[PDB]
């Protein structure tokens, strides 16, 4: 029954808690968590447990020396408090509930962003893969806005672990869409920047996160045609899970936005990379079956991380201008270094079509480049060692016969 | 023979991701009638897929943390990842069961993956040992590495005789010649060849950290720290933990 | 922080937050999954709804998610000083109504930024100052000129023709493409029947 | 449950109900100080500059449809019949290389 649990049953597993081995300490948690969910009734006594008895309790998991403990308590922390809200309903059957909410969502949000600002990074995914957007309930819209949002942008600096960028671009869409448009300012150069990283995986997950936002209405209409006209290129990029990210961005796109945005806006767009006019944008196979060839791996290559990328470019554009009848004659370049890196680039048979889709990708390429160059004990143990000295007898005595 | 004790050993597990090493079934014709996705799927395309091999350690049946991927790396005619994972898991909080799960993704399509392999090997070995050298794990296909206990998806199973044989020569425990083990050694190499040739699974190579910070001689070993009175009481002076959670609630 | 004299406009456009407090549930001491609609208001009807809240599961204190502009600028006529505010209360997916206020903004009493309710069955609301519940010479700047009020006005007049000209043309660019979507038909079929030659051919 | 919810003084009232009328037809809550106007009016001059611009693009996409034709049906149709005959042709070469 629930009063015998909550009589005897918790106070042996908080004392559990604070035990020497990690392992039990972990343990301990998610059992003191599993009890306290079975609950369904307040007996007197028991009227406010949660925030004298266990919260304070459980309270210096948050910043234990061992790293199973702090992953132990990201991984309960959503549903502890969750239970603690409905917890003070029960009590209500039977001090005002708005100033013990408040109380309760004071904790709840010293501990998240104690967890948010941990050293170690498996700590903050965790926290952000089990529950950041459910805790965002306690922290409400605008508090949320100005501490969760402002703690998520700061992994975006860290510039040696891509795990924790993807991380922060796979969760940003709940706490974007819990705290309203008011933040829609701030994650679009953020987003922008993800588009333009060292890790082609970020890339990856900016362009799923921007889908997202997308088919939920959180993206402003210019900001949406923004976005279209900087991802419409990497339809012809030489990774094949970016060149496919953007297509479903793109059908995601033209399935939101009305007929005539669709015709007025993103058909032009996407004109250079389609062999052939479609219909069915919308449709993911319709998009696919109509892209022209990507830029193949090793010309992208070589034009990327071949140093002063700026007068490749230039001189690049200057062929292309000569190709359309902008100028009369392309002149030699100035560097030697620059002529000698295009013939390289030329014998391995650049294309034309591949200088028009380098020049349409050099604003990812640049900024990608500038940011890449930045950047059970007792036993076995005596089982072992019979083995060895078994294993040593035989040696010797072989080896002493031969 | 030296050791060090898994407890004291505080650092991250790291595993070195080698080179897929195997051939690849395809379907028929009529599969990609009826799903025309199998074409943009990435293993219809001609040259090698840009496959990345997720990493994750369990216990008891029980995931222990999240898991790792491989950074992107381009294939042009095998692969050959080469790259150093590092675990979120260290070796004093590794259980006797432990086992790493490592499953091979490709793309299917826009927003989707598709597990091509997976693989379970135990990391403690016979006689409580972390496992080390660069050990071939087996493949099981279509199926994502099963994590439970007994797994369904092993790694590891007269290629045996050599493999025992083998270790017992560099462990100081063989006779003593050197034209004809440095010839035997190459007959074994072919032997593996072949055996793996044979074989129709997949077969992805791994390796620990035989060398590290401290000299490659020593070796992980699992290891933790755990007529008056005739009736029993194992709690005969302590707290009374439910008194002091009265006292502390009003 | 609400300044009491009167020319402070109070109608929905400001007003985005909305809660429940001691709801009584009739059915036991059951706690009950809520979840609150907003309607029009009028002499004659009271319009269909254009809201609706996420459901909160066990409580009969909800506090729903902020409402920005009502439903946000989507055709919805924010300018609006009277509405109407119905709560949905049952359990598993079989809910009930039991809430139903015609709420005039300008008669609503004020508190100071915290919810605070004494009766049974009440809603308190949130506009942009602070929380509003039901009635149981050195700091002075210079105003705009008539003059400026009148381009004011007049800009924003000039905005909503163009706009509304905006719809019209969009509607005769869908309305063109409608004709053609009749062989538009074919020309899918066309698509998919050649998007499988292709697959077919290279298989 | 339900429920429900002099020349000077005049001037100063016909400016009040002015005000209230102002802010009743239109999304502007009046009052407003210069500052504000100002900062309201070039939101505005920006946003018409932007309404005007949309209305141009939109007049330049219905004059390139204008200048487009509607496709017959007959040429659609023979086109399906041969993609039809293709596939089935094509069907039969795979089973046959199948087998084979």
């Amino acid at each position: 029954s629930v009063e015998i649990l909550l009589d005897r049953i918790t106070p042996y597993l908080l004392h559990f808690s604070n035990d020497s081995v990690p392992r039990v300490r972990a343990e301990a948690l998610r059992t003191l968590t599993k009890v306290l969910a079975l609950v369904k009734e307040v007996p007197r006594n028991d009227i406010n447990i949660y925030p004298e008895y266990i919260l304070p309790g459980i309270a210096h998991l948050a910043q234990d020396d061992a790293t199973i403990v702090r992953l132990a308590y990201a991984e309960n922390i959503a549903l502890l408090a969750e239970t603690a809200l409905r917890f003070l309903e029960l009590v209500q059957l039977k001090g005002n509930y708005d100033t013990e909410l408040q109380a309760l969502h004071e904790m709840v949000q010293q501990k998240v962003v104690t967890l948010l600002s941990d050293p170690e990074n498996i700590v903050k995914q965790t926290l952000m893969e089990n529950g950041i957007t459910r805790l965002c309930v306690f922290f409400g819209r605008q508090k949320a806005n100005d501490v969760l949002l402002s703690h998520m942008i700061t992994f975006l600096n860290d510039k040696n672990d891509w795990h924790l960028r993807g991380a922060f671009f796979d969760s940003i869409v709940g706490v974007a869409a819990y705290v309203g448009w008011q933040s829609s300012s701030i994650l679009k150069p953020l987003l922008q920047q993800g588009l333009s990283d060292a890790e082609e995986f970020v890339i990856v997950k900016a362009l799923y996160a921007l889908t997202c936002m997308c088919q939920l209405g959180l993206l402003q209409k210019p900001h949406v045609y923004e976005f279209a006209s900087d991802i419409a290129p990497f339809l012809c990029h030489p990774n094949l899970w970016i060149r496919y990210g953007a297509v479903g961005f793109i059908t995601v796109v033209a399935r939101q936005i009305s007929t005539a945005d669709v015709y007025c806006k993103l058909m032009p767009y996407l004109d250079p990379y389609i062999t052939q006019p479609i219909i069915q944008i919308e449709r993911k196979l319709v998009l696919l079956s109509v892209l022209k060839e990507p830029v193949s791996r090793s010309i992208f290559d070589y034009a990327l991380r071949s140093k002063d990328i700026t007068s490749l470019f230039r001189h690049l554009h200057m062929r292309q201008k000569k190709r359309n009848g902008s100028l009369p004659d392309c002149p030699p370049p100035e560097d030697p270094a620059i002529a000698q890196l295009l013939k390289k680039l030329l014998s391995q048979g650049m294309t034309e079509e591949e200088e028009d889709k380098l020049l349409a990708l050099k604003d990812f390429m640049m900024k990608s480049n500038k940011a890449k160059a930045n950047i059970t004990c007792k036993t076995e143990l005596q089982q072992l060692i019979q083995q060895k000295r078994e294993q040593c007898n035989a040696e010797r005595i072989a080896k002493q016969m031969m | 023979f030296h050791y060090i004790y898994s407890c004291d050993l505080d650092i991250n597990v790291q595993l070195k991701i080698g080179s897929l090493e195997g051939k690849r079934e395809q379907k028929s014709y009529k599969a990609v009638l009826e799903d025309p996705m199998l074409k943009f799927s990435g293993l219809y395309q001609e040259t090698c897929s840009d496959l990345y091999v997720t990493c994750q350690v369990f216990a008891e049946g029980k995931p222990l943390a999240l898991p790792v991927r491989t950074s992107y790396k381009a294939f042009s005619t095998r692969w050959n990842w080469n790259e150093w994972l590092k675990l979120p898991v260290k070796y004093p909080d590794l259980p006797r069961n432990a086992q790493v799960a490592l499953t091979i993704w490709d793309v299917y399509g826009p927003g989707k993956a598709v597990p091509v392999g997976g693989t379970t090997v135990s990391l403690f070995g016979k006689y409580g040992m972390f496992r080390q050298g660069m050990h071939d794990l087996k493949v099981w296909p279509n199926v994502e590495a099963d994590g439970s206990e007994p797994t369904k998806t092993p790694g590891r199973t007269q290629m045996s005789r050599l493999a025992k044989l083998t270790k017992a020569h560099r462990q100081g425990h063989m006779v003593k010649v050197d034209w004809l083990d440095r010839l035997t050694f190459r007959e074994i190499e072919m032997i593996n060849e072949s055996e793996k040739r044979s074989s129709n699974f997949m077969y992805l190579m791994v390796e620990f950290r035989c060398v590290k910070c401290d000299d490659k001689e020593y070796g992980i070993v699992y290891y933790e720290k755990d007529e008056l009175v005739k009736v029993p009481d194992p709690q005969m002076s302590m707290e009374n933990l439910v008194e002091s959670k009265h006292h502390k609630l009003a | 922080l609400h300044v009491e004299l009167p020319s402070q406009q109070r109608r929905l456009r400001h007003l985005r937050n909305i809660a429940a407090r001691n709801i009584v549930n009739r059915n036991g001491h059951q706690l009950l999954d809520t979840y609150f609609t907003l309607h029009l208001c009028s002499t004659e009807k009271i319009y269909k709804e254009f809201y609706r809240s996420e459901v909160i599961k066990n409580s009969l204190n909800p506090t729903w998610r902020s409402l920005d502009f009502g439903i946000m600028p989507d055709r919805l006529d924010t300018s609006v000083s009277c509405f109407v505010v119905k709560i949905w209360g049952g359990k598993e997916n079989i809910y009930q109504l039991l809430i139903e206020w015609k709420v005039c903004l300008d008669g609503l009493k004020y508190l100071g930024q915290q919810i605070h309710a004494r009766n049974q069955n009440e809603i308190i609301f949130g506009l942009n100052d602070g929380y509003y519940g039901a009635p149981f010479q050195n700091c002075v700047r210079n105003s705009y000129d008539v003059f400026s009020l009148l381009r004011l006005h007049r800009a924003q007049c000039a905005i909503k023709q163009t706009q509304v000209t905006v719809q019209k043309i969009g509607k005769e660019i869908e309305e063109k493409l409608r004709l053609t979507s009749t062989s538009n038909e074919l020309k899918k079929k066309s698509e998919c029947l050649q998007l499988k030659i292709l697959v077919l051919q290279n298989e | 449950s339900r429920r429900f919810i002099e020349n000077l003084s005049r001037r100063l009232k016909v400016t009040g109900d002015l005000f209230d009328i102002m802010s009743g037809q239109t999304d502007v809550d009046h009052p407003l100080c210069e500052e504000c106007t100002d900062t309201l009016l070039d939101q505005l001059d920006t946003q018409l500059n932007v309404t005007e611009n949309e209305c141009q693009n939109y007049k330049r996409c219905l004059e390139i449809l204008e200048q487009m034709n509607e496709d017959d049906s007959e040429q659609l149709q023979m086109e399906l019949k041969e993609l039809a005959l293709e596939e089935e042709r094509l069907i039969q070469e795979l089973e046959d290389v199948e087998k084979n």
